[PDB]
């Protein structure tokens, strides 16, 4: 049986979620063809943490998780097993023991509108830094001053999210980028995902 | 930063037999999140760019012979070989790549435990045209001696000059599985004229007697 | 597949600035994090640095930071080497290697490039013979010596490469005057003395000097 989990649904598909609400799809009971991905020249950033390039296709895992979101170009560095900043501490924290990879490519032609597209959003404020693989979608309003914030919008107490100014004319650091995170759950459990050249194949 | 240090410095093994190297890590770095070991070994033929042999101490690489295997527990990592062969010989090294700095290894040389032999020792007085150069250089060589240890001294009028000489040792050739050394002694035209007889005192493990190749100037 | 090439091998004098390159090509070249390693004359592999195409470098190992020399123009698949005021000890051979991730093994390597910084000028080699006739029995061996050649060692040939077996050419040996000298010997039977001609052909392309010399012992007048 073909049993190929669809890379397109994670990459070739159109609708992408904002970074504060990174979409996660669980991956099990198929075969992953990594060769289809590391041969395309369209990706501009493609990093890995824990995996081999040549034996990439010959591995078996318990489960896989595919996260997808959209962020601008100059926040690509900010995703890493250890890193800080706006997105890293308030929207998406990669764990220090990260097992997997990160793909990212330019989406200026798709996610930018004339005069700017603001549908993509990112959290700008939170009281404690985000934990690894923690997706916070609370609309609670962030207190900045010592005066007790309250109500439904406050002075010096700002809404916790912000849109991206995605114009085609902005700098390339601002031109939008579609980003995918690949986490590899490896447990002492039934290994359901393998590659074309593993010992099960 | 974590220190990687190899157990055997030199190693002489006859072909078709098992040989083992081991590396020590200051803090064991394996299965921090994921089942494999994530340290590796490399082999580098002399005069060659190094290659890799096994990923993560548990993953053979494409084009790697099936007799190569690695087993590593905790901080110790044992690389074993089924049958040593002629193309197997090289310098051997470890890699640690779980932390951000790497220190590699000390270096594990390899030999062949065969043809335990004696040098073909010759002496060569300086060339005549070198007297125009005002320099007096004299050579004493050793051909086809396997035990790499080649303690050689020089004696002019049986006065020992160990400081003046240089030595050059070839790699263990693939032809005879043996080494070759060249001791190049350096002197001056004026001092060479004051002495009479020049020799070369080589003593080898393969020699039941220390052997000397002498010559007298002007014959 | 994915391959790497290097260049820039040269003789220089100390305190001078040089750039080398590791140019690579592959199907997936973005994966391959490129690291640099130094093999000095003495045995030892150091792993001087690491960088990635795009993004940023990973931290240089603590000892080398200060003469750090990493990369540029990442679009053209080349990793430049940018450093100045090089030490006399910096002369060594240097390789580049690559792997998929931050903590992953070095998969593919380059040819390597060696560099010399020994501060002296190019000089033409001096070639001398080595002949026995007192001790001339028991398959005695003969050869050539090359002395006072600075820039770089190049291969000798024996009668235009006519004979190959039993020939043992020796690696270069540095002298106190900052230059090199080696010696190439071949074993011959104690009877084949005048039966053949024996000529060493020394080539030294840095000095563009090609010298041929015959060797045989001389009896006295
Ligand atoms: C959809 O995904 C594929 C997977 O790589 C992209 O690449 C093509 O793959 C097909 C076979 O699956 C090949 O025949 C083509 O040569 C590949 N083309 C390219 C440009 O790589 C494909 O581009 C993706 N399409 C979209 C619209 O995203």
């Amino acid at each position: 049986i073909t049993n190929l989990c669809p890379f397109g649904e994670v990459f070739n598909a159109t609708r992408f979620a904002s970074v504060y609400a990174w979409n996660r799809k669980r991956i099990s009971n198929c075969v992953a063809d990594y060769s289809v991905l590391y041969n395309s020249a369209s990706f501009s950033t493609f990093k890995c943490y824990g995996v081999s390039p040549t034996k990439l296709n010959d591995l078996c895992f318990t489960n896989v998780y595919a996260d997808s979101f959209v962020i601008r170009g100059d926040e690509v560095r900010q995703i890493a097993p250890g890193q800080t900043g706006k997105i890293a501490d308030y929207n998406y924290k990669l764990p220090d023991d990260f097992t997997g990879c990160v793909i990212a490519w330019n989406s200026n032609n798709l996610d930018s509108k004339v005069g700017g597209n603001y549908n993509y959003l990112y959290r700008l404020f939170r009281k404690s830094n985000l934990k690894p693989f923690e997706r916070d979608i609370s609309t609670e309003i962030y207190q900045a001053g010592s005066t007790p914030c309250n109500g439904v919008e406050g002075f010096n107490c700002y809404f916790p999210l912000q849109s991206y100014g995605f114009q085609p004319t902005n700098g390339v650091g601002y031109q939008p980028y579609r980003v995918v995170v690949l986490s590899f759950e490896l447990l002492h459990a039934p290994a359901t995902v393998c590659g074309p050249g593993s010992h099960h194949h | 930063d974590i220190v990687m240090t190899q157990s055997p410095d030199s190693l002489a093994v006859s072909l078709g037999e098992r040989a083992t190297i081991n590396c020590k890590s200051s803090q064991s770095v394996l299965y921090s999140s994921i089942n494999k070991n994530y340290l590796a070994w490399y082999q580098q033929k002399p005069g060659q760019p190094p290659k890799l042999l096994i990923y993560w101490a548990s993953t053979r690489e494409s084009g790697v012979p099936d007799r190569f295997s690695g087993s590593g527990s905790g901080t110790d990592f044992t690389l074993t070989i089924s049958s040593l062969q002629a193309e197997d010989v090289a310098v051997y090294y470890c890699q640690q790549y779980y932390s951000t700095p790497y220190t590699f290894g000390q270096g594990t040389k390899v030999e062949i435990k065969r043809t335990v032999a004696a040098p073909s020792v010759f002496i060569f007085p300086p060339s005549d045209e070198q007297l125009k150069s005002g320099t007096a250089s004299v050579v004493c060589l050793l051909n086809n001696f396997y035990p790499r240890e080649a303690k050689v001294q020089w004696k002019v009028d049986n006065a020992l000059q160990s400081g003046n000489s240089q030595e050059s040792v070839t790699e263990q050739d693939s032809k005879d599985s043996t080494y070759s050394l060249s001791s190049t002694l350096t002197l001056s035209k004026a001092d060479y004229e004051k002495h009479k007889v020049y020799a070369c005192e080589v003593t080898h493990q393969g020699l039941s007697s220390p052997v000397t190749k002498s010559f007298n100037r002007g014959e | 597949e994915v391959q790497l090439v290097q260049s820039g091998t040269e003789v220089k004098k100390p305190g001078e600035s040089l750039k080398i390159s590791c140019k690579g090509s592959g199907y997936g070249f973005i994966t391959y994090w490129i690291g640099w390693v130094r093999q000095m004359p003495g045995k030892g592999l150091e792993w001087m640095g690491i960088i990635y195409p795009g993004d940023s470098e990973t931290r240089y190992s603590p000892s080398f930071q200060g003469q750090v020399t990493i990369s540029a123009d990442k679009s053209i698949n080349t990793a430049y080497l940018q450093w100045s005021s090089l030490k006399a000890s910096d002369t060594a051979i240097y390789y580049c290697a690559g792997g998929s991730g931050i903590s992953t093994p070095m998969d593919v390597w380059g040819q390597g490039t060696t560099v010399t910084v020994s501060s002296a000028s190019t000089k033409g080699p001096s070639v001398f013979p080595l002949a026995p006739k007192s001790t001339s029995g028991g398959t005695a061996a003969l050869g050539c010596l090359v002395k006072d050649y600075f820039p770089e060692p190049v291969t000798v040939s024996w009668n235009s490469g006519a004979l190959t077996s039993g020939v043992h050419t020796f690696p270069a040996v540095l002298q106190s005057s900052g230059l090199y000298s080696l010696s190439s010997v071949v074993t011959v039977p104690s009877s084949s003395l005048g039966t053949q001609t024996y000529i060493c052909n020394v080539n030294h392309k840095p000095s563009n000097t090609k010298v041929d010399k015959k060797v045989e012992p001389k009896s006295c007048d």
